[PDB]
RNA sequence: CGCGGGGUGGAGCAGCCUGGUAGCUCGUCGGGCUCAUAACCCGAAGGUCGUCGGUUCAAAUCCGGCCCCCGCAACCA
RNA sequence: GAACCUGGGGAACUGAAACAUCUCAGUACCCAGAGGAGAGGAAAGAGAAAUCGACUCCCUGAGUAGCGGCGAGCGAAAGGGG
RNA sequence: ACCGAGUCCGAACAGGGCGCGUCCGCGGCCGUGGACCCGAAACCGGGCGAGCUAGCC
RNA sequence: AUAGGGAGCGACGCUUGCCCGGUGCCGGAAGGUCAAGGGGAGGGGUGCAAGCCCCGAACCGAAGCCCCGGUGAACGGCGGC
RNA sequence: GCUUUACUGCAGCCUGGUGUUGGCUCUUGGUCGCGCCUGCGUAGGAUAGGUGGGAGCCUGUGAACCCCCGCCUCCGGGUGGGGGGGAGGCGCCGGUGAAAUACCACCCUGGCGCGGCUGGGGGCCUAACCCUCGGAUGGGGGGACAGCGCUUGGCGGGCAGUU
RNA sequence: CAAGGGUAGAAGGGGGCCUGACUGCGAGGCCUGCAAGCCGAGCAGGGGCGAAAGCCGGGCCUAGUGAACCGGUGGUCCCGU
């Protein structure tokens, strides 16, 4: 008894699987509380369209999200808020810093994603990261 | 009765009672010790559905009994809405 | 596998003691099966191939240039079962059984080698080989092997016993074939 | 007529479930001995195991021909 | 709606010189439906031919082939001519 | 099977068993049909009856 | 369930004995026998073959019957010389 | 027409197998892939099952005294888990026996723990089916039973046809 | 072995070799509604006893039995959708 599962269960394989079992379970159970399908070619077929517009619709987080570190990776940011002997001028921010995370060029930006513990209020050479699929730590440079 | 969805329905049959041993076998034969006339029902078997809005039953031979539920998911492609059990049956192909 | 690799039987310091099992019908009937000891093979063994096969008394001289180192006669016929277990013999040809103490108190007791002179000739092949057995009350078949000195030579048990079997009546099947002892195991197609 | 379960002391009759064991009451004989009789008590004759045959140091046992009585689906022109 | 037609159900007397298989008989009859007809119909056919080529109806084949308490009795098809 | 003025049984150049019209009419008789005519007691099918009678409401 | 069905007897009085061998009915989770089905040792038919087809032992398989026991206001029976 | 332990059926009732027929379980079967078991009259360190080979497996893959302590019975150990730990024991050879102990192949008479193919016997659940509840796409109860389909065998003058 | 007919010039009693209690046929008859029942010379094959002539296709004779159909075995030149 072909049935393509939902909400995955012991015994049965995770959500959206082809898994077999017993025709009354199934017909009584499964199917009525919407726990499951039938393996008709009519969604086991429509399945693959889950597939395919989600496994080749995948180059875009996976091999697209990837290019916010193509161009905004090996590019110096530094601080154009100068300082004192060290504890830097404009406090350098999560936000003094995503401000210009797109300004300095043109194809993505963002502000809350940085490993920015706290707030730097002390001149240096900073570099934290990103997120979520490979980390894209960037290079900033506080300067004084 | 009689199938909604094969129209499968009761046939008459003959009880043949035969006597003796094979040919197969021993020998002689078999002999017809009678023949009464009879009639077999198909097995027919109650099935309730969900379905749209109401849920409706059928009575059907337990050999067409899927052909019922793969029956309800062609109906998900109909204009149901309309509160009666009666008509979406008939609405059914 | 139309086949069956005639090299992987590889615990000894030369292996040579590849033997060959088998498992056909037990005990069928009344009877069973029996297999001929030294037979010929398409090899013959290496070791100390002693065929004492005790012949005519005519066995000693060249009867000991093509067959075995020591072949009784008639000076070790009664003197073998009064001087203990020390003094295995085979036996004599014809309607003669002439067991005084090497085919009657317990070893071989087959035959001699037709020649009625002594035992040198070469219009035969089984002088130094290996013998055989028997049943087992569950088992059957049982033998030692060929030789080894050369390549393909491994598939000399695949026509000496896994394709020379015409001694038993009616069972069942003969279904084993699964040889090499005293080392590896080679129960494959056979 | 086909599968397949056993014959044992005169009789009742266990081992064969994994091969050396000749089991016992009653009954037969003497005794012990009691009121007669009876349980009981001790000794004891009382089984080539149907047997042509394979198996073993030893075979009733591993087991073949069926010889016979019980069981015996069913069949029966 | 007289018969005719198709489908769904479906006897017994009788015959077998008794009778039960068998026969009468898918007859009588009940029911539904069709129509001036009805049914069937363009091969998942026939059957031995280097074959034929929808279906139906008639003549043959044929009381043959067979079926059968191998009893009583029942009884085709191919092919050929229309 | 097949053979053929022969063939079968048989081993048998023994024997013995079997080996020469259609069509129409007419008449007698036979088979299947009620089959010379009338006659049951009964059997089955589909209906019609509880305005008589029986029970009950 | 002081109700409903079946059976025999038939106000009331005094009572209603003995026999479970057979028959019936009730109780027996053991044994024996027992169908389809399961199972397949082994065997057969063809094929060059893979194979495709058949028969088919042992063993497992219910009710019922056999067996054990009960039961008479159950069917019945209730001595001879 | 009636009867019955006359024949043959049929209704009806009983019954196995499958179908409707599902979850989770604990317990055992048939047995084919397995892992290791066992036979103790004599020889005998011991309990050698067999056919035969038959003289090295073993060693930092730790070969010997040592301890917790599982198993089975013929009470011998067959056998085995942790650490100290060590550098060698088994046996051919021998006693002996109808066969000989290092070793490996392949057989099982009984047996057996990790698992498939799978059948029984219990439980529990609920969601099929069934029954109920001032209407319920819901709640109670029963529950994979019962019912109903196909099929097995049986009882079967209740009825039928007949002799 | 019932009775009868027959029979010692054996069909009776005893012994020695044997298996004709053959196969393939069968002139001609008895009896007779049918089909059954009964007798049988002789020819061929291959034998048995006898020196041989010859006798032997069960038994002194008359009962000791059962059409067909349906099946069971063993074979064989046959048919084999
Ligand atoms: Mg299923
Ligand atoms: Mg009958
Ligand atoms: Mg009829
Ligand atoms: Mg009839
Ligand atoms: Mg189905
Ligand atoms: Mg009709
Ligand atoms: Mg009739
Ligand atoms: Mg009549
Ligand atoms: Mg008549
Ligand atoms: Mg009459
Ligand atoms: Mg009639
Ligand atoms: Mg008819
Ligand atoms: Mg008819
Ligand atoms: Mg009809
Ligand atoms: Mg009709
Ligand atoms: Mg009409
Ligand atoms: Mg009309
Ligand atoms: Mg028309
Ligand atoms: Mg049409
Ligand atoms: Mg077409
Ligand atoms: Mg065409
Ligand atoms: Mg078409
Ligand atoms: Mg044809
Ligand atoms: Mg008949
Ligand atoms: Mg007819
Ligand atoms: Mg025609
Ligand atoms: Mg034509
Ligand atoms: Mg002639
Ligand atoms: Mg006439
Ligand atoms: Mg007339
Ligand atoms: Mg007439
Ligand atoms: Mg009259
Ligand atoms: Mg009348
Ligand atoms: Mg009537
Ligand atoms: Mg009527
Ligand atoms: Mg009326
Ligand atoms: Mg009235
Ligand atoms: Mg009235
Ligand atoms: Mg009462
Ligand atoms: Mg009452
Ligand atoms: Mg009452
Ligand atoms: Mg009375
Ligand atoms: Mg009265
Ligand atoms: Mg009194
Ligand atoms: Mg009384
Ligand atoms: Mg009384
Ligand atoms: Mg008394
Ligand atoms: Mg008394
Ligand atoms: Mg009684
Ligand atoms: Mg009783
Ligand atoms: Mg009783
Ligand atoms: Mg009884
Ligand atoms: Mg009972
Ligand atoms: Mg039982
Ligand atoms: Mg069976
Ligand atoms: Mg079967
Ligand atoms: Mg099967
Ligand atoms: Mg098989
Ligand atoms: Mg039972
Ligand atoms: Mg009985
Ligand atoms: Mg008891
Ligand atoms: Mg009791
Ligand atoms: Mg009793
Ligand atoms: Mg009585
Ligand atoms: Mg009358
Ligand atoms: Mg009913
Ligand atoms: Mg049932
Ligand atoms: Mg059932
Ligand atoms: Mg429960
Ligand atoms: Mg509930
Ligand atoms: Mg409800
Ligand atoms: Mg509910
Ligand atoms: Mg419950
Ligand atoms: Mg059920
Ligand atoms: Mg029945
Ligand atoms: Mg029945
Ligand atoms: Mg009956
Ligand atoms: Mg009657
Ligand atoms: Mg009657
Ligand atoms: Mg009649
Ligand atoms: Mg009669
Ligand atoms: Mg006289
Ligand atoms: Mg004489
Ligand atoms: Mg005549
Ligand atoms: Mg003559
Ligand atoms: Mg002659
Ligand atoms: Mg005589
Ligand atoms: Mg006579
Ligand atoms: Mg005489
Ligand atoms: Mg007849
Ligand atoms: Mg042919």
């Amino acid at each position: 008894m072909k049935v393509i599962l939902l909400e995955p269960l012991e015994n049965l394989g995770d959500v959206g699987q082809v898994v077999d079992v017993k025709p009354g379970y199934a017909r009584n159970y499964l199917l009525p509380r919407g726990l499951a399908v039938l393996a008709t070619e009519s969604n086991l077929k429509a399945l693959e369209a889950r597939i395919r517009a989600q496994a080749k619709r995948l180059a875009e987080r996976k091999a697209e999200a990837e290019r916010l570190k193509e161009i905004l990776e090996n590019l110096t940011l530094t601080i154009p808020v100068r300082a004192g002997e060290t504890k830097i001028y404009g406090s350098v921010t999560a936000k003094d810093i995503a401000e210009a995370l797109s300004r300095q060029h043109g194809v993505t930006i963002d502000p809350k994603r940085l490993a920015l513990e706290k707030p730097i209020k002390e001149l240096g050479e900073y570099v934290l990261t990103y997120k979520p699929h490979p980390e894209v730590p960037i290079q900033l440079k506080v300067s004084v | 009765k009689v199938c909604e969805i094969s129209g499968k329905r009761p046939i008459v049959a003959n009880s043949i009672q035969r006597r003796g041993k094979a040919k197969r076998e021993g020998g002689v034969g078999k002999k017809t010790t009678g023949i009464s006339k009879r009639r077999q029902y198909p097995n027919l078997q109650k099935v309730r559905v969900r379905v749209a809005g109401q849920e409706i039953t059928f009575r059907v031979a337990a050999s067409h009994i899927p052909k019922v539920y793969e029956l309800v998911e062609r109906a998900k492609g109909l204009r149901l809405e309309g509160l009666s059990p009666k008509e979406i049956k008939k609405e059914l192909l | 596998k139309v086949y069956t690799i005639d090299e992987a039987a590889r615990t000894a310091k030369f292996d040579e003691t590849v033997e060959v099992h088998a498992k056909l019908g037990i005990d069928p009937r009344r009877s069973d099966q029996n297999v001929r000891g030294t037979v010929s093979l398409p090899h013959g063994l290496g070791k100390q191939v002693r065929v004492l096969a005790i012949a005519k008394g005519e066995k000693i001289k060249e009867a000991e240039e093509a067959g075995a180192d020591y072949v009784g006669g008639e000076e070790i016929i009664q003197k073998i079962l009064d001087g203990w277990m020390d003094f295995v013999m085979g036996a004599v040809g014809s309607k003669l059984g002439r067991i005084l103490g090497p085919r009657g108190l317990n070893p071989k007791a087959g035959t001699v080698g037709f020649n009625i002179g002594e035992i040198i000739r070469e219009i035969k092949a089984g002088r130094i080989e290996f013998r055989n057995d028997k049943t087992g009350a569950i088992h059957a078949p049982v033998g030692k092997a060929s030789f080894p000195p050369e390549k393909l030579a491994d598939n000399i048990r695949a026509f000496i016993r896994a394709l020379e079997a015409h001694k038993p009546e009616g069972a069942k099947g003969t279904f084993l074939r699964s040889v090499y002892v005293t080392t590896t195991m080679g129960p494959s197609v056979r």
